């Protein structure tokens, strides 16, 4: 609605320094390191592309407004999330020890911390069993 | 400062250790010294151009043992940057490890030689050529390809040892006395198996017919034997890198995946809607309109890994196509009975309401 | 007492008998103790090292005819406490077939000698190693594969005979007074086996220039196909033990499905909510709160059961997993169908309701 | 209901001598012996994991509560039978004499005596034919 | 009695032609003969067994004369009993193929040899054993094999004989002078061709260090380019047998695929409830309680086709399992499609009826 | 009439570059021509030919050099015939490439020496040896091999390397002065090296029965590891050729799909019922009762195209099957997924109805 | 019904010369003689193992029953026609010219006259197409 | 209806030089280069196989009145479209740019104009992105 335009309006202009309506990957760059973290210019592109339809190297706002609208259900992001499971579930069994993805988030790719971990797996132990099965969680998300 | 310092330490630690780059470039070059030395000593060996060959050589073991020198001590310097192993009391621990001991003691014997020695020299010469490796790929995946073809490799060699065998004792008996070659049947045995593994020098050959034609008719079969061990193993070489490839790419996917749902998380804690959660807001405070543009970045890490994921799920093989589907048709299983459950339920309802 | 005794005789059985661990090691041994014995016995054949080549191998002889001695009794001891044999009545009977006939034979050659020889004593030796084997594995393995691929062979050997003959024809022609090796035909196919097969002994070789590129044209050739057997006996080794390791998983698949089949039932049979059934509960009674702790007992089973087949059901092959999957598909089938009955049946009542 | 806890109260008790609410390799090891039966270690480990939930190398009450509380139909128990009786169906037509049932069980694994599997068929010949599918073998223990 | 005099003339000529069991051994002790012919022969060549190796081979001679006459007569003869050649113009219109042309002509080679010989009886010779193949199976193989790995055959080639080329002028340039052996680049090709096929005669070898290091660099690689073609025609032969197979099994489907359909239509045409189709009973009747007699004989025959059948849909590959599954996933399609279109009336009548 | 002409010229270009049929054959006889001129030059070496060598070399010379400048001369005339290059500036555009000026400097070389000659007239053959290729195809497959196997031949050299060394220096060790083929450490090298390749000249071979010993004890292994490389290579060569024809057919499977859905676009357009879309018909009035001739012409090409883009979709392997029947069996995922949502609304309306 | 069980009767006596209720493979191979065919020994046990169910070298009447009385429905003969009917069409169209199946049938196995295609074609021609889909074979022999 | 079978009698009278109720390879040569383009003999008699039903070598009418009244739902070409597209999609995302798919026709096989193309996109471009899904596409044409 109107306040959600409102909202991506006062974003763009936080990202848009230039104020082009075109957020540019130095732009991106620059808002990410105020951010704190350092990505690399050939995953800045990757970035864009990803979200830069129109593809000039920058991102026109109607591209920001559909990445922000989506929601997960409609990102189409089932199938994807349930072979990682199953790629990190080496029994097969369809559960998996809420230690081991404690274990895993903290120390593969984008490191997860420690609340993270618990808020994640008291969304998931709704059973309160541990092996957490990523049927479940999956549609946790999806829900 | 001292952070330029450490990370230069970790990627000639890197370096040294195992190579993804160019630091296959420096391991070729020193292997090029190497084999130099080598060369060059065995021209050495060589009476004519021993003064020339020498005058290179001193030259050469000058430079290979003080660039050995240092590349050891590179790497037990950096040896104390790693996790494992830190400052003087971690690398000193690292250097307690066998194959840093060989290194020294192949270091040390070149020491005491430039400070009978041909042989001692041969002898250092051949260690460090062993020792190239570093980390013994070459030795696991020929032993990995001979255990798995022991029974093939096994049965080879009893048919190959017994044709050897039969085919010599008869040629020795059909030429005990007609050939001076054939006199013992050691003889007869070396002739065979110069014979048989087709070397062929042509220093004992049977000149009696009786003789030629039984080293016909058994040669044959006996150099098809002979040969198999060849290709068995080269088949083996090829099935086996190929595994380490599936290894190597199942890992890969392993990684994408935790970065996925770590992002996936991130994501879903990340709705403005919701606040019980804050983990990721912390998170990202920490790190540090200003909440919107932290629900941006992390749905675009999500979809950028989602991307990277989808593409790592590359089949790869037919296994794992197969897997991948059959799982898939699992869930189909699943799908049809709760459909089933649903259409007895209304069966159930059709005479509850009619 | 007994039963350690029947225990320790069917354990000298088994390893008499198929080996699997260290058993392997003690017939690696004997096996170099025989080798040794060869290897004596070949010295002893040269005239300079007659003397110490003898007076060990007179030793080993005698160490090598007592172990086989003690071995066979061994062997015939043991054939009666299998289930075939048993007894003195079943070791005699074991002992009718024809490997220990083999066997015997060889002991009481040995203990002739030991009690022109050395050509029996080179025989002797000759089955003794060929006996070793004890099961045929090897010969067996050889003509399955031999026989997969007899077109093949049958090919390259028709295609390397008639290369052999036209080639050593053609260079015995350029060379038939030019040169005085090639004096006879004969002389020529020696020739022109010794080459193809790439021996090449130097004892004969073309010198006229037409000889020299009749035999350049045809040996690439010839070559080529007197080396295709190899490779094709060695891919056929490969396959064959494939095929072995694939029967042997799907008995080790058989074995387990029982398992877990046996298990089911007994747990199915032991509920406490029915007492009709009763032979689970006989049995286990026989053998030895209590009942529930049977039903504890027996649940556990069924899912220790449980998790060793599903372990046990492992692709190893794309055909396997195919299979399987396709048994699923079938009975997605059936459902389907189902399916398709129950909405033809909604449809029929759709108008009867309305 | 409570009648089933004082029942698994009783038999907890009979395993666990000790009387320390844990089941011990050592407790379940005597209990089988007294059963009569005598497996290896390992496979009492193997025992455990199975059963055991907490990973403490013994058996907390609430995994023996659930364990001999869950029915065939909740322990999903339909493929894997399944599969081991198209193993053992040599033809694949689907059906199988009961004589060559009769000849496993007595010969594979934990072999089956006579009073079983005279029971099984009983209760599997339900048409009287003797081939008896493994269809109607499988919804029959489901059921 | 006629009827066992054509019998057995078709199975002469099935026997002659394409044999399936024991003609094999027939063929096999022809070929038993012919060879035993070939090495009297090659003996007869030599000068001191001449005398009683021409004694032998005269009668062999003639025995396999006769052998050849009689076979190609008993051809001929069979060859007018075939569909396509019958009587005399039959067979002496399939007297007009080449093939009969070419046993013809080696059989009067024969005859006249036997009513500077020594060369034409060696070229009938050859004739008669590339005869013995009768079919050409193995050349279309080796020519199927060959054309399949045209591109690999031929860089292999390239490579070699670049490599060849190179190395033989580089030796030749370093022992031009200082070994005999090398006088002219003629002399370096020989040696470079004799080297890198691995025959090494050793007539010519370099003896200069520089040869002797050029040599080694370029045989190594010589040697595995010039090794190639063997395993790769290796591989071509099992990969061309494998698909022959696979033709001949889905030929073994077609024929019980018809039987099947055959059955099927007998049987159900066959029913006693209907009477208009008569087209069966009147087969079997002119073939020939009784109509109840032949719907059970026509039943069981569907039975029995319908095992044979199912037994002959056996996988034999990947490809055919996921074929037929495939199929079964398209029919899979059809019927959810199917389920789709009355869910959609089912939701169309639901405000119909609401 | 220029049409002709240009039609000829791009179809000269088109023989000149790759060629498909026929002109096959022509590249073939001028190989054969320059192969001819290659082994005239190798006997014009030899001495006692010499004379009638060289007088049939003269005119091959002029030949062959005839026919190359007209080859290129058409080549670059043909250069200014396709899109990138036309008319003078394009076609000497085209001559900057550098297989032109290696072309161009073999022509003016062999003009040069045709208007110490001999080891110019060496190398120039050599070099226009090399240059028949025209595209580099074999050097970038023999390097895509070689790159992919570079693990398996990298561990192969290793271990023979070791093994060559360390065996020669036994062999060394143990024959120092009881034979004179041994007396420096480069002779037993080079001894190593013939004998693991298996060339085996017979120069040098150990004499000492301590040296047999070692040398057959290592020339086992060692051959085996020094055959290995020649069977790796095939299979990779097998391999790489089977990837290349698997993209070829993926091409040839994308060009009749643009067919199709072009065809299909057309065709759609095409209905009499709508007439806002005239694109497809405004097209055909351009290249031109009438209307409906036209669709009639318009949907035989939908179904033409249909029948060839299906018999594009053939297997060619079991990855191709799996990938397509993936798609579906995502198809039947979607379906399923409706029929729950349906299904869902349907137990929805249950109690709303009721 | 009765009359059935009285048709079958009188056919069981019709093979089963010697009346003891068993149909021999002498038996079935004199009455096969009688209709005309001429099979083998090993063919013929093929015939009873396919119809013996007691496995005694012969066939009780219940066999015989069952098999007369049983409907290619019940056969479920259906999957396999089907892919019979598949491996004759080659195109993978699912149709096939009715003078392909008349050529097939005239020369293979069991070799089918004039009249027998003639009526399958007729009965299967229900569009009067030539190019007779299996799909509409295999439902009218089901139906 | 009978305007439509007119019609087709007066194509076929169009094609149909001759009159002699079929359509011969030459007539459709003829009709052909009449159109403008210029096909093979060989791809002149895989038109008339895949349009001729009674294999005379030219076209029956009840042939071309079926062909022409043919419908692309009838025709049985989703699978087929559906595959192509999934070919031209390496991404295998379901979805492509317009722009990739005006340069594949432009450039493959029967090259596609730029009216023609223009049309496509406009009636594929229902939600005006660009990135056309192919299912919308093969339903649309289905619909
Ligand atoms: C029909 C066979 C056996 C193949 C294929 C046809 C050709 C031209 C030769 C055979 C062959 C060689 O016999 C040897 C090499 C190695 C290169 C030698 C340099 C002249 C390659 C090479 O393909
Ligand atoms: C491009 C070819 C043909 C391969 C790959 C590149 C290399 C360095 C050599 C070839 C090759 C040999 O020619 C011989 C061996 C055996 C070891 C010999 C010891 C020096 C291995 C080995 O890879």
């Amino acid at each position: 609605t109107e306040e959600q335009i409102a909202e991506f309006k006062e974003a763009f202009s936080l990202f848009d320094k230039d104020g082009d309506g075109t957020i540019t990957t130095k732009e991106l760059g620059t808002v990410m390191r105020s951010l704190g973290q350092n990505p690399t210019e050939a995953e800045l592109q990757d970035m864009i592309n990803e979200v830069d339809a129109d593809g000039n190297g920058t991102i026109d706002f109607p591209e920001f407004l559909t990445m922000m609208a989506r929601k997960m259900k409609d990102t189409d992001s089932e199938e994807e999330i349930r072979e990682a499971f199953r790629v990190f579930d080496k029994d097969g069994n369809g559960y998996i020890s809420a230690a081991e993805l404690r274990h895993v988030m903290t120390n593969l790719g984008e490191k997860l911390t420690d609340e993270e971990v618990d808020e994640m797996i008291r969304e998931a132990d709704i059973d309160g069993d541990g092996q957490v099965n990523y049927e479940e969680f999956v549609q946790m998300m999806t829900a | 400062r001292n952070a330029f310092y450490r990370k230069l330490q970790n990627f000639l630690y890197n370096v040294l250790e195992r190579p993804r780059g160019w630091a296959f470039i420096y391991h070729a070059y020193v292997f090029l010294l190497v084999a130099s030395c080598l060369v060059l000593s065995v021209f050495s060996t060589i009476k004519e151009y021993e003064k020339s060959s020498e005058g290179a050589l001193y030259i050469l073991e000058i430079v290979t043992i003080v660039v050995f020198g240092v590349e050891y001590f590179v790497r037990i310097w950096a040896a104390g940057c790693c996790c494992r192993y830190r400052g003087w009391r971690g690398r000193l621990k690292f250097a307690r490890k066998p194959f840093c001991v060989i290194d020294i003691m192949v270091l040390i014997a070149s020491i005491a030689v430039l400070a009978s020695a041909l042989r001692s020299l041969r002898f250092l010469q051949i260690l460090r050529m062993i020792r190239m490796d570093r980390r013994g790929g070459t030795w696991k995946l020929l032993g990995s390809v001979v255990y798995a073809h022991s029974k093939e490799l096994v049965t080879a060699w009893y048919i190959g040892f017994l044709c050897l065998i039969l085919a010599s004792f008869l040629v020795y008996l059909a030429e005990k006395g007609e050939n001076d070659h054939f006199d013992t049947y050691a003889d007869a045995l070396w002739w065979g198996l110069i014979t048989l593994t087709t070397i062929g020098y042509g220093d004992k050959y049977p000149q009696t017919w009786n003789g030629r034609l039984l080293a016909a008719t058994f040669t044959l079969i006996g150099v098809s034997f002979f040969a198999l061990p060849a290709g068995i193993l080269g088949s083996g070489f090829a099935l086996k890198v190929q595994e380490q490839h599936r290894q190597k790419h199942f890992e890969k996917r392993r990684n994408p995946a935790a970065g996925l749902i770590q992002s996936a998380w991130r994501f879903y804690a990340t709705n403005l809607s919701r606040t019980d959660l804050h983990s990721t807001w912390q998170y990202y405070e920490r790190t540090v309109g200003l909440k919107v543009s932290i629900r941006a970045v992390c749905v675009m890490r999500f979809l950028v890994s989602k991307r990277k994921f989808k593409e790592s799920l590359r089949p790869y093989d037919v296994m794992d196509v197969i897997e991948q589907y059959s799982a898939g048709h699992l869930d189909m299983l699943s799908r049809i009975k709760s459909l089933q459950s649903r259409v007895d339920q209304i069966v159930g309802r059709g005479p509850a309401i009619t």
